[PDB]
């Protein structure tokens, strides 16, 4: 019986398997241009808008 | 064959010169070293890569500086200069003027001559010559084996 | 007393001759960050021939077709770091520039130092007695003969000697009788020639040293070992328990004793024939690995470096004349517990040696130092908040033995 | 932690050298007076006359 | 004076430091973001499910 | 959909208010191929021609 | 039938012969060479030691 299991070599590859994902809907459809570079942790932690 | 001119970058920790040579031109000198950087992808596009990256030792920067960069490797070239024994061949072929000595270099059959334009005549002459020889080193061994270059 | 010159005074240095002679070629470029922590090499194969006057025999027992292999890991970490108060260590003292000459030496010293060890525990041939030192020119020619009555070609030899061994040898040069130019050099410089007796000859003030491990009773195996080559064809290791030690003693064989094994006799690795010293044959030698103790009734199991394959089934890979059985009587080389340097003498493919390259550390200011051929990776970092400055030197060795039998310790004998 | 599945085990295409022996005896016998001497006719054994 | 970059994802930026600890030799990093919300008018929204 | 590169410049201490923007970068390589070079010789007008 | 070849080595011939079985998918080779001796006069050589 020919034993020569140590002729070879176990290989991985470099090849990823694909993954799973997600939607990104509600951060693109609301508003960010107000709030937009307008509160520093610095001068504070709020920012106030006034109503009509 | 073309004869270029190159700049050096880095002179004050790149060119070293023998130690003996005392003149301005540095005319007496035996040896030189040209250390420059390269890149460890480079590294391995030339070269080898199966041996990894040994470099030099210069141990001058650091010196109040921010290091960030540990992909940069340090490659020396080295020239030598030597006495060397070679053998003059003179063409005393008649036509198109006779005295002509030439080096063993050329060959009659490694340049197509065939005896057209030169006769042996005298070829035992030995002459001790200065020659010059370039090689590539780093700090484990020889990345390109010592070739002349054509001058003195 | 207070105004101190700003040279330091020289000190004591070590040579470096084993990392240069050993093999830095096979691996190198192989433990990266795919292999992982250890690597692998093929092993040569053999043949046995059958004995028949019939040639219509398509019939019949045929050889079989196994494969070995060779394994190289890396090693420890060697590191030395040190830390500093700044004010006095900035006082007049160059910031670890006069620490800087010293520590690169350490580590290669530490470095060879290892090798050494791992050599001299890996190593499977042995030569004359313990006690008797290099006196002669027989002592040195016998490594070169040996080595090749055994058989091997492939490679370059090499032998390495204490300082005081060279010197009585050059003594011994220097009453030859015909050589003009080997005479004058003895007499002049004591620089023996470099071909000594057909072998490389090199003298290195660093050697490592022994102690043998008390030791005494008449010793026989108990059991029976199993050496085929099934199950030495990846290590050529095997363990082994004897009997008749003494009753129950700490560090009773020390890892780098040598056992001699009476009744079975090398063998001439490609003619599978034995080996004849001149007057009498060779016997069989092993290396212990690790230090082994003996439990009451004097039951001892050692494991060895070097196997006596005998293996039946598959004859061509032999290599000792009988196989070793029960009640089979050993000894032990060397006197009961005496400390001693032992000299090398191997073949260029019998140890490798490897550097791993080592990364920077993230936000943490470091450099490459280089020093006989060897890359020292060094950080600078400030953890503390007491004046207290840290700076530490690295480096990663990696070994590989690749076969035990072209290589060991050889002494004088009388 | 428990990075092992990354990394492969791989045994290089490389043989490590052998022990080898020597012939002198081959080149030194004499074999010019056998030299197809023995044939599908002669058969088994051939014979040479002494003096 | 710790090694940083910035990276892009679906118009959002993501600050990324990379350092390590020398004396435990290891090596690591991570990645940072600071969300901010606001609520105008609760009467310009909400959740509607089907009527029977 | 669209996916931008970074170059980690702005935004350092400035406003920034419109996350419209897509960063696009073109690639140059240089390489040294083998090629056939053919030779037409016409006498006509000529001859040496590659 | 059998497709075979003859080599040189050391100024010495070998055969080989190559064939397969066919219901077991098995590849089989042999080497071949025949020796041939003689002792022409037993007074003419021998074995030689030392002596004191």
């Amino acid at each position: 019986p020919n034993n020569l299991d140590s002729n070879v070599s176990q290989i991985v590859l470099k090849k990823f398997l694909p993954g799973f994902m997600s939607d990104l809907v509600l951060a693109k459809t609301v508003d960010r241009q107000l709030l937009a570079g307008e509160i520093n942790s610095s001068t504070g932690d709020s920012v106030s808008f006034k109503r009509p | 064959q073309r004869i270029a001119i190159e700049p050096i970058y880095d002179p004050s920790r790149s060119v070293w010169f023998d130690p003996d040579a005392k003149k301005y031109d540095k005319s007496d000198a035996l040896w030189a070293f040209c250390m420059y950087s390269l890149s460890p992808e480079k590294y391995e596009a030339e070269y080898g890569k199966k041996p990894p990256t040994s470099l030099d030792v210069t141990s001058m920067t650091s010196w109040e500086y921010n290091w960030f960069g540990a992909d940069v490797i340090y490659i020396a070239k080295y020239y030598e200069v030597r006495k060397e024994s070679v053998d003059v061949i003179s063409y005393r072929h008649p036509i198109t003027g006779e005295i002509a000595t030439y080096d063993s270099d050329q060959v009659e059959d490694i340049e197509d001559e065939l005896a057209i334009a030169g006769f042996h005549e005298v070829a035992r002459r030995s002459v001790k010559r200065r020659r010059v020889y370039v090689s590539v080193v780093d700090g484990d061994g020889f990345l390109e084996k010592p070739r002349r270059i054509p001058g003195e | 007393s207070q105004i101190v010159l700003k040279k330091f005074l020289p000190g004591f240095m070590s040579d470096l001759v084993l990392a240069k002679t050993v093999d830095r070629q096979l691996l190198a470029g192989e433990i990266n960050s795919s292999t992982g922590d250890s690597v692998s090499f093929k092993r040569p194969h053999q043949f046995s021939s059958l004995r028949t006057p019939t040639g219509d025999i398509s019939g019949q027992n045929k050889n079989n077709l196994i494969s070995g292999k060779a394994t190289g890991r890396v090693g420890n970490y060697i590191t030395v770091a040190v830390e500093y108060q700044q004010l006095e260590e900035a006082i007049k003292l160059n910031q670890l520039e006069e620490i800087l000459a010293p520590v690169r030496q350490r580590i290669v010293t530490d470095l060879e130092t290892e090798l050494a060890h791992f050599m001299m525990n890996n190593g499977a041939l042995s030569l004359g007695s313990p006690n008797t030192p290099i006196t002669k020119w027989s002592d040195v020619a016998q490594t070169a003969s040996f080595l090749k009555d055994l058989g091997v070609n492939e490679g370059e030899n090499y032998a390495v000697m204490d300082p005081w061994s060279a010197q009585r040898l050059a003594d011994a040069q220097t009453g030859l009788h015909a050589s003009d130019q080997l005479v004058r050099t003895a007499w002049e410089n004591a620089q023996i020639p470099t071909n000594f007796g057909g072998i490389r000859a090199l003298m290195s003030n660093g050697l490592a040293s022994r102690t043998q491990g008390a030791f005494g009773g008449t010793l026989t195996v108990k059991t029976q070992p199993t050496v085929t080559y099934n199950a030495v064809k990846d290590s050529y290791q095997f363990t082994v328990t004897l009997t008749g030690a003494t009753a129950s003693v700490t560090g009773f064989l020390k890892a780098g004793d040598q056992v001699k094994f009476t009744n079975t006799y090398w063998l001439q690795q490609q003619t599978k024939q034995a080996l004849y010293n001149g007057a009498t044959p060779i016997s069989f030698t092993a290396t212990v690995t690790a230090d082994a103790n003996s439990d009451s009734g004097g039951d001892v199991t050692v494991t060895l470096s070097g196997v006596p394959i005998y293996d039946t089934t598959n004859p061509q890979y032999n290599s000792v004349s009988r196989q070793v059985e029960a009640g089979d009587a050993v000894s032990v080389v060397g006197t009961a517990s005496q400390t001693m340097k032992p000299n090398l003498f191997y073949n260029k493919f019998f140890c490798g040696l490897g550097s791993i390259p080592l990364p920077k550390l993230h936000s943490i200011d470091s450099a490459v130092a280089t020093y006989e051929g060897f890359s020292i990776r060094v950080h600078k970092y400030a953890d503390g908040d007491a004046n207290v400055q840290k700076m530490r030197f690295d480096l990663l060795p990696a070994y590989v033995c690749f076969n035990p039998h072209m290589g060991g310790q050889f002494f004088g004998n009388p």
